[PDB]
């Protein structure tokens, strides 16, 4: 009975920046869905192509968990076929995505009154995410056409910005914790059950 | 490249470090208010000193992106918005002669002593001493020397520093491609909109004027019933056919005849609806009355009070030792922050301004899907005017009996109708030709219309012909009685209780036809019409970011003001004036004088 790392993920520490999100490989376990009562009072489960009721009743192969912090009003952008800020430069879902997006307030665990400027987001890029795809450059980001030279110079733009959390910010503005649990199936052996 | 293309990512960097820069100066600014401490100046201070300095950096990068070059109406008000500064473009010398001069002003002002001459132990400030005898007092002689001191001693201080504060004022002006100052205040109301949207500066004094006219009539007979009733207590100095003297009607300057109820009451004998007594006999709390405001806006389909605003507001004054002024305000921090600053009581006055501040809220609300630069009423008189219309409809006897102030069984008499129109009236009507002639009396002014030598002589030969109200000592020009007013002697534009007042008529009785209300329209009551909601929804998330003209024509279906929804509100009042005037005269002869 090998039971599946879901406490790291969901009950980390601390989090990745939606740019750099964190993705954890999950196989050869026993995975128990169950565990997850709310851990926060709004609180999103949303599946697409599999059902959440009787998911702990399947075998894939692996399961691959992605997890990051974003405002309240990104979390409609962890979903298929979205665009968005969240969407297009930070993590981008496929059309035809399988698993589920947990999505919890963390007001509590990422707010603070002098202002929590360590969770980053990318606020520039050339041209949308492929899915699944992770950027981690810091190159400026180059509006104009005069080159930008690597900084100083017009119409140029370091492409992360800093989420500011407050706890006094409203919910849309508020720090939601984000778990993307991607459910893999190439038939064959199907490691992870989880009865 | 498309500069557009380019100042769209300017503005999209722009509104992350705006929008939370702004947020801190609400929140110091918020500390400062909810706790008023030496320390928590110096915050307030310095976060706004931040904020203000980013600003300014901000609108030179703006600036480097042709307007004439956008396409995108969005963009191109974004950008409008974030130029138009003001004395900077003053020379340095120029430039601290006026902020001498403003600070100068509004410190004699606030600080002005006027000093019985019957006791001269007996030297009273504006507030609270001077500001009681003509809210107050009945004797003529009393009202007198107040009215002449205060006018004598803080307005002739004023006069040599508003005639360069005139001319300075003018220069900056002239410096920002605006006529004089007068037309840099019209600046508020111009809108370069789509189609016929579009308002001029000019069109302002028109469109006040052509209002003016319609309202006259209505004044007349508000100014024949006062000045009837007033001979019962001044017969020695009121003339029938003649314009009322200035120190008797109710303030220091006449700007609302609020206080004149008592001498002027209709029906005396039937008091005003109070649930007062109700509130206290329910055992309702501060918490209570804002829960049956958010019922209210719920009730009309829109959305509840975040759980922020419960949790961050104060809407009770602190009992912790915390030392706050009270003062009704409706904050919007920004980030999703929504609070009210109300030390609430159990009081009709305090249930009516909490309905109206949490108006203010609603507004704030619905226009936050806007960016930043655009998060403001459509005007400058749009947020009073949707705030003063939740005050309307909660304050019917319609909405009390269903919140259960009243019986189910109330009986409204006619009589008490028209005693709640009448007072109406004297805060609404009276305040009309009052705000109209004294900005008038400043656009002139500033135009150049009024030479110095005439200052004094046009401003009462104006508050005779449009006001109908007569100085009842002569002032020569040493004097400057408007500069003896708060707002001019504070470089405030004044216009904004004339437009916003015709607003909140357009905005109630649009919103009651919507509402399919029957009867007369001082009894509407929005409440329970989620059809109201939409309409007024239409323009209150618009915010700024459209011409104020395409906003009130969201919700009133007219791109311009329009009195006739204010004369509709006192038609009943209209027809019992003029059945009371039917043997008394009706307007005034300009030549009397109480000095005559
Ligand atoms: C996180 O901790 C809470 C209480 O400490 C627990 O109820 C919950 O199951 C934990 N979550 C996971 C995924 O283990
Ligand atoms: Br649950
Ligand atoms: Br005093
Ligand atoms: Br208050
Ligand atoms: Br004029
Ligand atoms: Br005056
Ligand atoms: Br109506
Ligand atoms: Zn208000």
């Amino acid at each position: 009975t090998n039971l599946c790392p879901f406490d790291e993920v969901f009950n980390a520490t601390r989090f990745a920046s939606v740019y750099a999100w964190n993705r954890k490989r999950i196989s050869n376990c026993v995975a128990d869905y169950s565990v997850l009562y709310n851990l926060a009072p709004f609180f999103t489960f949303k599946c697409y192509g599999v059902s959440p009721t009787k998911l702990n009743d399947l075998c894939f192969t692996n399961v691959y968990a992605d997890s990051f912090v974003i405002r309240g009003d990104e979390v409609r952008q962890i979903a298929p076929g979205q665009t968005g800020n969240i969407a297009d430069y930070n993590y981008k879902l496929p059309d035809d995505f399988t698993g589920c997006v947990i999505a919890w307030n963390s007001n509590k665990l990422d707010s603070k009154v002098s202002g929590n400027y360590n969770y980053l987001y990318r606020l520039f890029r050339k041209s949308n995410l492929k899915p699944f795809e992770r950027d981690i450059s810091t190159e400026i980001y180059q509006a104009g056409n005069k080159p930008c030279n690597g900084v100083a110079g017009f119409n140029c733009y370091f492409p992360l910005r800093s989420y500011s959390f407050r706890p006094t910010y409203g919910v849309g503005h508020q720090p939601y914790r984000v778990v993307v649990l991607s459910f893999e199936l190439l038939h064959a052996p199907a490691t992870v059950c989880g009865p | 490249s498309t500069t557009e293309d380019l100042a769209k990512t300017f503005l999209e960097k722009f509104n992350s470090e705006a929008e939370e820069l702004s947020h801190q100066s609400s929140l110091a600014s918020w500390s400062y208010n909810t706790n008023i401490t030496d320390e928590n100046v110096q915050k307030m201070n310095e976060a706004g000193a931040r904020w203000s300095a980013f600003y300014e950096e901000q609108c030179k990068l703006a600036k480097t992106y042709p307007l004439e070059e956008i396409q995108n109406l969005t963009v191109k008000r974004q950008l409008q918005a974030l130029q138009q500064s003001g004395s900077s473009v003053l020379s340095a010398d120029k430039s601290k002669r006026l902020n001498e001069i403003l600070n100068t002003m509004s410190t004699i002002y606030s600080t002005g002593k006027v000093c019985n001459p019957s006791n001269p132990q007996e030297c009273l400030l504006l507030e609270p001493g001077l500001d009681a005898i003509m809210e107050n007092s009945k004797d003529y002689n009393q009202r007198l020397w107040a009215w002449e001191g205060w006018r004598s001693e803080v307005g002739k201080q004023l006069r040599p520093l508003y005639e360069e504060y005139v001319v300075l004022k003018n220069e900056m002006a002239r410096a920002n491609n605006y006529e004089d100052y007068g037309d840099y205040w019209r600046g508020d109301y111009e809108a370069e909109g789509p189609s016929g949207y579009d308002y001029s500066r000019d069109q302002l004094i028109e469109d006040v004027e052509r209002t003016f006219a319609e309202i006259k009539p209505l004044y007349e007979h508000l100014h024949a019933y006062v000045r009837a009733k007033l001979m019962d207590t001044y017969p020695s100095h009121i003339n029938p056919t003649g314009c009322l003297p200035a120190h008797l009607l109710g303030d220091m300057w006449g700007r609302f005849w609020t206080n004149l109820y008592s001498l002027t009451v209709p029906f005396g004998q039937k008091p005003n609806i109070d649930v007062t007594d109700a509130m206290v006999d329910q055992s309702w709390d501060a918490k209570r009355i804002f829960e049956e405001a958010e019922k209210f806006f719920v009730s009309v389909g829109l959305p509840n009070m975040t759980q922020g605003f419960w949790e961050n507001s104060m809407l009770t004054e602190p009992g912790d030792g915390r030392k706050v002024v009270c003062h009704p305000t409706a904050w919007d921090l920004g980030k999703g922050d929504f609070r009210i600053k109300m030390c609430t009581k159990v009081t009709m006055d305090d249930f009516l301004t909490a309905h109206h501040e949490m108006g203010h809220i609603q507004y704030d609300m619905a226009y936050a899907v806007q960016p930043y630069l655009l998060r403001n009423g459509a005007n400058e008189g749009f947020h009073e005017a949707v705030g003063e219309i939740m005050s309307l409809s909660a304050a019917t006897p319609n909405h009390l009996k269903a919140i259960g102030l009243l019986p189910p069984d109330f009986y409204e008499d006619s009589e008490t109708e028209i005693n709640f129109l009448l007072k109406q009236a004297l805060t609404i009507v009276g305040t009309l030709p009052f705000t109209y002639m004294l900005e008038k009396w400043r656009w002139m002014v500033f135009k150049g219309e009024i030479p110095k030598e005439e200052w004094m002589k046009k401003w009462w030969e104006m508050k005779r012909e449009i006001v109908g109200v007569v100085e009842p000592v002569p002032h020569d020009e040493t004097y400057c009685d408007p500069a003896a007013l708060f707002h001019v002697a504070n470089d405030y534009s004044f216009i904004r209780y004339y437009t916003r007042t015709i607003y909140q008529f357009q905005f109630q009785e649009a919103l009651c036809q919507t509402a399919k209300h029957e009867g007369p329209l001082h009894k509407c009551d929005i409440s329970n019409s989620t059809e109201a909601g939409q309409k007024l929804l239409q323009m209150l998330s618009l915010g700024k970011s459209e011409p104020w003209t395409l906003a009130l024509e969201r919700i009133v279906g007219v791109k311009n003001m329009d009195v006739r929804p204010l004369l509709n509100y006192f038609e009943p009042l209209f027809t019992w004036l003029k059945d009371q005037n039917k043997n008394s005269f009706v307007g005034w002869s300009t030549n009397w004088s109480p000095y005559a």
